[PDB]
């Protein structure tokens, strides 16, 4: 109808927030974890398919996933912004901001998928799998959730995106790990992270950014908005204890990765509840989500038997199937949230919850495998293994990180 | 009688050389990161306008005292150890040390070690 | 009453930037000042007493600091912040908008503290420490400044916290480097920074996010948190040069730590007035400041006789007493500033400043010298002189920062 | 008339936005580009030069930028922001927001320059500089363009800076590196950069600094910061693969330093076109202007036998000059943009344009050249050799950047 | 007659060392940092789930050329000065140097140092 | 019959040296970054009250292997290309080897390099 001014300035400092969130804030996180002679393949991919998906989310990415359409995917109405008149406003914004702010929630899936594939990777087969995959993934799960489509129209709740976010960026990494295989010393040599206050800054900067991600997906400076930032606050907090204090006593010391680890744990499980839960909520599933992390990159890592170098999926993939399950639950307004929809049970919405997480796992899961594939039969995935050994940077880069 | 045994790898090949070297009881030794120019050569490197053809590879060089006794064995053991067969596995050098001291005990030559 | 959305965002966007003077602003700050083999203690020691100032401010902190009570705590009627209806309205913003913003300066002010514990404080010592300080030190000062108890009740003037956070912090720092004692090699070995573009980074991190701090001190996006935010640049940058050209003058050279020093004293002794000073009152407390700080690291430090690695005291301590003091003189309107109380001359108000200086200073000491002994009584204060020689990083956490 | 909330928040967020790309973005992004041993001289320049800035715009910048008075500059009426009653408006915000953020561009446009003068400048040399270029190039050209004067009543479009800011700084920066002449190794010695990370670490506090910039300079949360926000995202993208996929094609690898560089070079192309043209316009000046950038610092550098360490001239004086004639092209209604003023064509506009670079190229070059004489004369322009082959960290600062 | 003296240290005893070395008239020596394996082992380190058994010690390598009327004085406050009784301390190794050159000046042997 | 050479230089006489080195047909070397002691010292270092009057100065190291033959040559060249003539420009140490080897082929002293 208006567009609030204040609800721009909101809106506008949150997209900034997010796209603080890839730019530097997964680039460094991701950096920091793997080998020097990495490094710069890391900061390129991120920062060169950042580039690729904010042209395309303006190209057709942002009409096909918010444009009105079927259960799937949208229209073509809104192509290059075409149609959309400057002052058109979408809720209580300015549309163009709107644009903006989804767009970076494509980067920041994205940019969470090339932990994954580290150290290995060919940086063309990157680009290729990223134009597949956001356009025929991204795109329809964004749209399923958010734009209207199948899963809003059963009732899912997924504030800021356990599901469209950091499940379907895990399942599409969990993929092309298995697919491209492992890195060379695997399971003999040491692979240590280079750089920890690197992975330490990118953790910070992924926190600070993440209140745009989450206080921003209200659309408005309202009391949702207020819930969304305390419950970021409180879950991330327990998330870090609850890592650190199963670090602690199940292998004896806490540790700067395990708190950064915990952290972004308790950012993902609260990313699909933060705008429909109470401050207890928010507490629970930050010291589960934590624990679920500590599970994750550890017993079940082990069991998956995969090269996942930044343990996105077992970040990611499994906070983020806590955190939208647990969302059934803390909704619920006898246990501090703000209520389910009308005629609808926790049993009920327990049961949407599970059907919205195997929807993506499915979707996101064959669509990356067929990225990969195209990219494989293109360019290869893989790069030789005299080039893995020298290191992607200098190979695929033409740059050395550290110059003495 | 006492020697020391340089050895400069690929850094990749350091743990297998340490087994190697422990696997005949010789777990003392230091190590270096240095900087090898060779037969094998850098990639070259472009930063904006300014490019780079020549450029060092890092390399990993192992110092260790030992008896005159275990000089062929280690020279053996090393060798199959670092052995890729590519350009660049490196060099071994031996030279005489005079003394082998101990800080610690005042030990000297083979009880030092 | 009614929340302005105008002020909801500026309020939100303002807790973020605190955060971030936090998570990653004082940890690269203080991890750069120190041994690289120390770096990631110092990094989770912020990350984790962070979490656990977070997790006990909604539990208690908020109730006992801003709710009413006496005249030095509040009362638990907001346990978990039950009883605070989401719509509920403080000032002009949403209450948990206040709860939030309120909760990053109890994390800021435990930050600070670590830098005066550096390289030889056990690391569960610490955690007991802050629980102990934060409940009977912290919550009590909030109260006390700006819940309406004591001091507030006296008319003290304290906008952003000279003394509920740089006083409070430096007196728990002092205490806590003199009761755990020089470290090993104090007079005789070199403990140079082992990053000075780290602490650069943090310094840079710490000022962006301190514009939060200052100007939504204000608590509205309206002309005191401009007055605020002015002050603030003036101030900074007033106290760089003012360092500057002391150190280049009495020394032979202008020096980066210098500079980022400066910047910090500034930060410092502006904190106390920005939102009742004049921008010439501004100049002349940033110039003094930094001077004022210059003397506390170098004169002042040799005269203590104490190993405070990170010179909170130095810089915190001394800043923030003289901006508090130098708040009693610029507020007058006769000098540019919004004017005296009622009643109130500058003789009366530089009284209670002094007061208010006094009561900080013994409460926080006597609480911070109770917190230290719990942890020396349980778990012990310092970590054995074998420990320190080899590193924290590796004893207290298991890790290295920097692996090639 | 009455300041709007919503407006003044935004507007004091844009503000520490861009204070950020100063400190630390343009430090970080310099100080990586350069050598280990020079790496602190980069960053106390642009901490102190941010200082003495911050300083000159408060006593006496501001007024004659922004006051009224000729053509050329303004008036002292606004000294020490005397006579600027608090509660005073600007556009719809209180006038010391405006005096903030306009002091922040002042700040930027000075880090800037340094990167051209890098690794033999003296210390001094550059603060006396500062003081004469900022007072008689930086003021006017602001007055000029935004402050009412010369080139405004010519009706020259300049959105956030392409003159100001860009063009600007990148002469005054070229006429610096000629006049010091050529780095001691120049054509013979390796010069690296030593730390490509902390390049992009900078590469991306510029990016999101420049939200604040491009977005606030429509001075409201309206739909221009919108349009200026999104266009922002867009040429900035656009630029990144323009240059990667350049050097992709020409030299064979697509290189981290490339796509960092693309992304500036988008950022500054897009400067003074965000707020007037569409996003079909943004994309075309950012492919152009990324393409530009990369002739700019490899072409362009070898043509000009200058040594400007940082690229200043080929990235912010090439791409400003594109971005400035583009804006007159695709501010026109039949392309997408804002439309033409009353009685302007597209031959009329790009004159104008046209004309306004070529008067800031020479005021800014004549201004920098007599502050350049002016520190040559009081205290020498370059340092003696043989600090400069020990670098000027210990030399000119008495630190090292990394003490192991 | 003159030796390459290598000593192995914990760097903290670097500047114990440098000043018992002036202290006889041996101000000029080269400093290299170096990764010690021995008696003495690294703490395991963790990240994530991965553990780490075998780790490095920081070490300083002290290379000083000397005369060989100065080793046994050398030899001796070198270990005095380098001496904490804990595994670790370290060692010193010595060859023979055949020649010893001053770049600047050309002088050799004695009068190169 | 094989000596290793050892010459410790100004970082920047780096690329001089190496060129000099591959133009009488050596090419194959190992270099370090090292911290010099001597005549020539660092300026005081001040970080707040901390003040540091004793520093070290960053130098290169390079090593390499040669036959006898070139010993005189290889001095000549290098303490040419390493010339300055200001205090700091370095040294040239000589030691023998006894053996040196190519570990990918097994080749012997001269055809090892
Ligand atoms: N003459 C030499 N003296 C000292 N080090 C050498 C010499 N020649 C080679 N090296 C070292 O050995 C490494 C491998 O040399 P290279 O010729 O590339 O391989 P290979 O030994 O397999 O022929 C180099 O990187 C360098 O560190
Ligand atoms: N045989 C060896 N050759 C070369 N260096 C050695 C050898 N043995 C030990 N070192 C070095 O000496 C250091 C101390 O050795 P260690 O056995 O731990 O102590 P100590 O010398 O007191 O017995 C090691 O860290 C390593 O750098
Ligand atoms: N006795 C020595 N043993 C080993 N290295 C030395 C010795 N004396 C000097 N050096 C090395 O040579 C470098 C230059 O020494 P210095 O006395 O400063 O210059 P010069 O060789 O020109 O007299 C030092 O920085 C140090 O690395
Ligand atoms: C998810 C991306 C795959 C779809 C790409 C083709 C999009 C064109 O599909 C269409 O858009 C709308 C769908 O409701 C409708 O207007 C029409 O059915 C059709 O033109
Ligand atoms: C500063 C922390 C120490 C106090 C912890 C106990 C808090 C309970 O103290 C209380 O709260 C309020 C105080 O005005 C009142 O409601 C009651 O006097 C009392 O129940
Ligand atoms: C939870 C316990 C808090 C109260 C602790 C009181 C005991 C004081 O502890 C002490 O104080 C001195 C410090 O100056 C030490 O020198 C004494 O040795 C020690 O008795
Ligand atoms: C750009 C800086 C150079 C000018 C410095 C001197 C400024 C004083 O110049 C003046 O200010 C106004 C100009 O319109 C007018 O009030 C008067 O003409 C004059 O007092
Ligand atoms: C404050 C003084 C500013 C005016 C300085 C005018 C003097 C010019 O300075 C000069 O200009 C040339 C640069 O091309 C040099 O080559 C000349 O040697 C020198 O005379
Ligand atoms: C929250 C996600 C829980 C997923 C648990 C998956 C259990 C995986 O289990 C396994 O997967 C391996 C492939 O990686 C197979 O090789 C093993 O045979 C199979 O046991
Ligand atoms: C994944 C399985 C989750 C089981 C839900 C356990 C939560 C407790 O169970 C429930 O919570 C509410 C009481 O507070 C009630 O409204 C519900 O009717 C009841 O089912
Ligand atoms: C959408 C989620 C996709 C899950 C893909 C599971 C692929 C399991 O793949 C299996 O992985 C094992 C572990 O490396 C290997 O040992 C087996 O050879 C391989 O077939
Ligand atoms: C948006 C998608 C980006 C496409 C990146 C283009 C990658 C081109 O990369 C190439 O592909 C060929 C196929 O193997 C190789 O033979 C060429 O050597 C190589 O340049
Ligand atoms: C702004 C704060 C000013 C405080 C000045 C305190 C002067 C300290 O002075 C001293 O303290 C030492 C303990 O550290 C004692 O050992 C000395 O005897 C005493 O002179
Ligand atoms: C710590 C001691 C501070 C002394 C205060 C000195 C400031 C000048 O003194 C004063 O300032 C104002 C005039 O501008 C008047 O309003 C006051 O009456 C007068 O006391
Ligand atoms: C609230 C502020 C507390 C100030 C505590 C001052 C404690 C002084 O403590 C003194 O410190 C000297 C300097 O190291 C020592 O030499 C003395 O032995 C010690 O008693
Ligand atoms: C919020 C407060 C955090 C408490 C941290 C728990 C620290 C437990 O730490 C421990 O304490 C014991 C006492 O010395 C030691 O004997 C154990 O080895 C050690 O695990
Ligand atoms: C967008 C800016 C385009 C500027 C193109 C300038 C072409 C420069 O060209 C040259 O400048 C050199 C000085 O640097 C002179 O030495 C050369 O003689 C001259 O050909
Ligand atoms: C620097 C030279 C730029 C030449 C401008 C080329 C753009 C196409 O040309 C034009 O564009 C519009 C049609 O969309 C019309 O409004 C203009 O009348 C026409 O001149
Ligand atoms: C406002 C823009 C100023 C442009 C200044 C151009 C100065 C050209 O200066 C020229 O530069 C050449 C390249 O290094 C040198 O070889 C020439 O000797 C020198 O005169
Ligand atoms: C805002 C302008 C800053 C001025 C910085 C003052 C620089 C003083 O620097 C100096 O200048 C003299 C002249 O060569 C030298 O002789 C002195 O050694 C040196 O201290
Ligand atoms: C919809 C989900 C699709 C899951 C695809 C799983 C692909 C992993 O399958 C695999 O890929 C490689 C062969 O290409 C094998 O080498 C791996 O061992 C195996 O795990
Ligand atoms: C209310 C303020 C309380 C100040 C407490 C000061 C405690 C410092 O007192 C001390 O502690 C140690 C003994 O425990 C001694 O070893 C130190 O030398 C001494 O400074
Ligand atoms: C208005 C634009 C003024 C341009 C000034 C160009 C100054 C560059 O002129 C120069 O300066 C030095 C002499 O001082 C010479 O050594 C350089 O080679 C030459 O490029």
């Amino acid at each position: 109808a208006v567009a609030d001014k204040a609800d721009n300035a909101f809106m506008m400092i949150c997209t900034a927030l997010v796209l603080f969130m890839t730019i530097p804030g997964i680039a460094l996180f991701y950096g920091g974890l793997i080998r020097g002679k990495n490094v710069l393949s890391m900061l390129t991919q991120v920062t060169v398919t950042f580039a690729l998906v904010c042209i395309l989310w303006v190209v057709y990415g942002y009409s096909l996933a918010f444009g009105e359409g079927n259960n799937f995917f949208g229209n073509i109405n809104w192509l290059m912004l075409k149609n959309i008149e400057l002052t058109a406003v979408m809720g209580s914004i300015y549309q163009y901001i709107h644009v903006a702010f989804q767009g970076s929630f494509a980067c920041i899936t994205v940019g969470l998928i090339v932990g994954a594939l580290a150290e290995r990777i060919r940086f063309s087969a990157v680009l290729i799998f990223v134009v597949v995959w956001l356009t025929l993934s991204y795109i329809p799960i964004a749209h399923m959730v958010w734009g209207g489509g199948l899963l809003a129209s059963h009732g899912a709740l997924d504030f800021a995106g356990g599901t469209v976010v950091h499940i379907n960026a895990a399942i599409a990494g969990l993929v092309g790990a298995y697919l491209i295989g492992k890195r060379v010393g695997f399971g003999k040599e040491a692979f240590k992270p280079h750089n920890l206050p690197m992975v330490f800054t990118g953790t910070a900067i992924l926190y600070i950014g993440w209140f745009g991600f989450n206080a921003g997906s209200a659309g408005t400076a309202n009391e949702i908005a207020a819930l969304a930032f305390v419950n970021t606050v409180v879950a991330t907090a327990a998330a870090i204890l609850g890592w650190i204090f199963g670090e602690w006593a199940l292998r004896g010391k806490p540790s700067l990765l395990g708190a950064c680890s915990g952290a972004i744990a308790g950012l993902v499980g609260v990313t699909p509840a933060c705008g429909y839960i109470g401050v207890g909520g928010a507490l629970i599933i930050g010291v589960v989500a934590g624990l679920a992390g500590l599970w994750g990159v550890t017993m079940l890592k082990r069991l998956l038997r995969v090269d996942d170098p930044c343990d996105v999926f077992g970040v990611h993939g499994v906070c983020g199937i806590v955190g939208c399950i647990m969302t059934g639950i803390f909704a619920a307004s006898s246990l501090g949230g703000v209520g389910f929809a009308e005629g609808v049970t926790m049993g009920h919405q327990l049961l949407v919850q599970l059907e919205s997480i195997a929807i993506t796992i499915v979707w996101s899961g064959v669509v990356a495998f067929i990225g990969y594939k195209l990219a494989d039969l293109t360019v290869g995935l893989r790069v030789p293994e005299e080039q893995e050994r020298e290191g992607l940077d200098v190979n695929s880069h033409g740059e050395n990180a550290y110059n003495a | 009688s006492m020697k020391l045994v340089t050895v400069i790898i690929k850094p990749f090949k350091l743990e297998d050389v340490r087994e190697a070297l422990s696997s005949i009881g010789i777990q003392g030794l230091t190590v270096t990161e240095v900087k090898g120019f060779g037969r094998q050569k850098g990639h070259a490197e472009l930063y904006r306008g300014a490019e780079f053809s020549v450029n060092f590879l890092p390399k990993v060089k192992i110092d260790v005292a030992i008896a005159d006794d275990q000089l062929d064995e280690v020279i053996d053991i090393v060798s199959k150890a670092a052995y890729t067969g590519k350009i660049g596995d490196g060099k071994i050098f031996v030279a005489e040390l005079q003394r082998v001291i101990r800080i610690r005990t005042g030990e000297a030559d083979e009880a030092a070690l």
